[PDB]
């Protein structure tokens, strides 16, 4: 009944270890972390867009609509063709597709516009495989 | 805040809707319109509500109409949405998740009132379960203290509470349906049937029916299923009118199969065992539920076909261990002969259990895994064909 | 790092939008996300930022709040009474 899980497995990367340690050096060194370069939005001004975007309620275009069905039977295929144990997980039940459809519905809200782009749809499908498949690392 | 007496006209609409040909079906689509396919599963839901008829005979009897069929199959088949839905349906319904419900929760709480500072008995889940339908989550996951209070219900159709201060044997007569989640979690192809569902055969066989959910990955199914899921999105199905007929069909219909149905019921069951009288027990209880349909006071001779077929439906699930000839028997013959040969050869009447796993399991597929040898050894120890000689070794029975 | 993880964080922080089938049965409508890895990685810290920003933000842990803590549970009220 979970739509998403992000596997946090950490393998040491000397390059990454430094750069993160560098950030771990960068503080305590100073109170202000972000730079080179970025400007993180403050929550109050950031939050205001949340429900502001939540008023949208994007309506699904049938074009992306059937396509999500297509990739579903694909996912209903490939996840089952994984079969016994190993990487898993099957079975690619409709609840995830039910959610994945909601995802572009949630994703559309950041675009607002309630038009539900297909890249907007596929953008979630990109996060689907990424939630897993890092188990090779 | 925010007895049912129905007006005369829609009652005629019941008599009209009963004249309608597809009511045995058309109602089923209206049973779970939200739900997609799995209609034979709906068909069962269609029967149970009208399931059975009371026979109290001259005395005793009371096999009721009460029929409980456990649903099982692929996880997130929306099997749980039915019971969530059916829970709204029944006038007195029951729904509880597995392991959160306990056998003590099913009867006789007997907690202190605590305002009056005096212990106060309380009916359990099964007592409020008594009457109307009851849904069961994680029946497989249910405690072993659980299902025993139910086996009491399965047979006596009642609950005996002798516990604490007072003896109460209380009747619970109510429909029940359990949600089942296969340990696979996939039921998997082939395999033993019952062993797949888990739970004990005595527990399993007693159930009125078992609908086994499965996914064939039809292309060709899920797409249009997803197209059914493609509904909402935006934006002939009677709704409440069946629910009155749910009530109307109860007290106002008392069907008797007469002679004709009995004749057909026999030959089928002969091929059924070719099954159990417990299945024969349902064949009558089921069809008469169909008999409760269409305002019949006498069963149609042609229902029992699909009545056995609705059994056949679970039967078609059985095409996919203790029930296959020898199994442990040949094993125990060879275990015996092996330790006997070792007895006459080795200078001991005994041999190591490790040596047994070496002298049994390794040689062939017939030869079973260590634990199962140990099971065979236990069952032989109960036969006095063997001696344990401690956990370190294994001994043959002394003369 | 882990912005891709943060990338999805934005979705549940928004979520939506549900549905109304008219049956009715309403569908979530809501994102349930889990994070699996150890040792801590400072994963607990991600929840510290998310709930803070989030309206109705509630931080919890296994023990932590029980199921009785997630339900309305009877307790004697000190001073003014009683058992509210």
């Amino acid at each position: 009944r979970f739509d998403i899980l992000f596997l946090m497995l950490d393998i040491p990367s000397r390059d990454d270890d430094e750069k993160l340690a560098e950030h771990v050096t960068y503080v305590h060194m100073h109170n202000k972390q972000p730079d080179l370069d970025f400007t993180p939005v403050e929550p109050s001004k950031m939050r205001e867009y949340i429900a502001y975007a939540k008023t949208k309620r994007p309506v699904m275009s049938e074009a992306v609509n059937d396509y999500v069905v297509q990739a579903y039977i694909r996912l209903r295929q490939d996840s089952k063709r994984e079969m016994d144990s190993k990487f898993s997980f099957g079975q690619a039940t409709p609840r995830t597709l039910l959610g994945i459809i909601r995802l572009s519905q949630a994703l559309a809200k950041l675009r607002l516009a309630d038009m539900v782009d297909i890249d907007d749809v596929e953008e979630a499908l990109r996060l689907v495989r990424v939630s897993k498949e890092s188990l090779y690392q | 805040v925010s007895v049912r007496q129905i007006t005369d006209q829609d009652l005629a609409k019941i008599r009209e809707v009963a004249a309608r040909e597809d009511l045995y079906s058309l109602l089923a689509r209206s049973i779970a319109p939200s739900i997609y396919e799995l209609e034979d599963v709906k068909k069962g839901i269609l029967l149970q509500l009208f399931g059975g008829t009371n026979k109290t005979f001259t005395k005793g009897g009371r096999y009721r109409g009460d029929i409980n069929i456990l649903l099982c199959g692929d996880p997130s088949t929306s099997k749980s949405q039915i019971l969530q839905y059916v829970h709204k349906i029944t006038p007195r319904g029951v729904y509880t998740s597995g392991k959160g419900s306990s056998a003590v929760g099913l009867t006789a709480y007997i907690t202190r009132d605590v305002d009056t500072k005096q212990l106060v008995l309380e009916s359990g889940a099964l007592v409020l379960s008594d009457g109307g339908v009851c849904c069961i989550d994680e029946f497989d996951k249910m405690s072993d203290s659980t299902r025993s209070v139910l086996h009491e219900v399965m047979e006596q159709q009642t609950i005996s509470i002798a516990k604490a201060g007072i003896i109460t044997t209380l009747n619970a007569r109510s429909s029940i349906l359990a949600s089942a989640n296969p340990i696979g979690s996939r039921y998997n192809p082939n395999l033993p049937v019952t062993e797949n569902i888990d739970l004990p055969p005595p527990l399993l066989s007693r159930f009125d029916l078992v609908y086994l959910v499965l996914d064939k990955v039809d292309e060709k199914n899920d797409r249009e299923l997803a197209k059914h899921l493609t509904n909402l999105y935006l934006e002939v199905l009677p709704v409440e009118f069946l629910t009155m007929y749910i009530s109307y069909a109860k007290e106002h219909i008392h069907p008797i199969i007469t002679e004709a149905a009995k004749t057909e019921l026999v030959r089928a069951y002969v091929g059924m065992r070719k099954a159990t009288t417990r299945q024969l027990e349902s064949m009558i209880r089921l069809a008469e539920a169909h008999a409760k349909m269409k305002l019949k006071n006498v069963v149609e001779l042609e229902d029992v076909q699909e009545a056995v077929r609705l059994i056949r439906s679970a039967i078609k699930d059985y095409a996919t261990q203790t029930g296959k000839s020898v199994i442990q028997r040949k094993l125990q013959e060879d275990l015996s002969r092996e330790i006997m040969n070792v007895l006459k050869d080795q200078a001991s009447d005994s041999m190591s259990f490790n040596e047994l796993i070496k002298q049994i399991n390794e040689h062939s597929q017939d030869r079973v895994e260590s634990s199962d040898i140990q099971e065979a050894l236990s069952r032989l120890q109960q036969e006095d064909k063997v001696i344990v000689l401690g956990e370190g070794v294994r001994r043959s029975v002394r003369l | 790092g882990n912005l891709d993880v943060k990338k999805a964080l934005l979705l549940l922080l928004v979520g939506g939008v549900d549905k109304r089938v008219g049956d009715g049965m309403k569908i979530r409508g809501d994102i349930n996300v889990c994070l699996m890895g150890d040792p801590g990685v400072a994963k607990s810290q991600l929840l510290k930022a998310i709930c803070k920003i989030s309206p109705r933000g509630v931080y919890t842990t296994g023990k932590g709040s029980s199921g009785v803590g997630l339900t309305a549970a009877v307790m004697k009220d000190p001073v003014t009474d009683e058992m509210i």
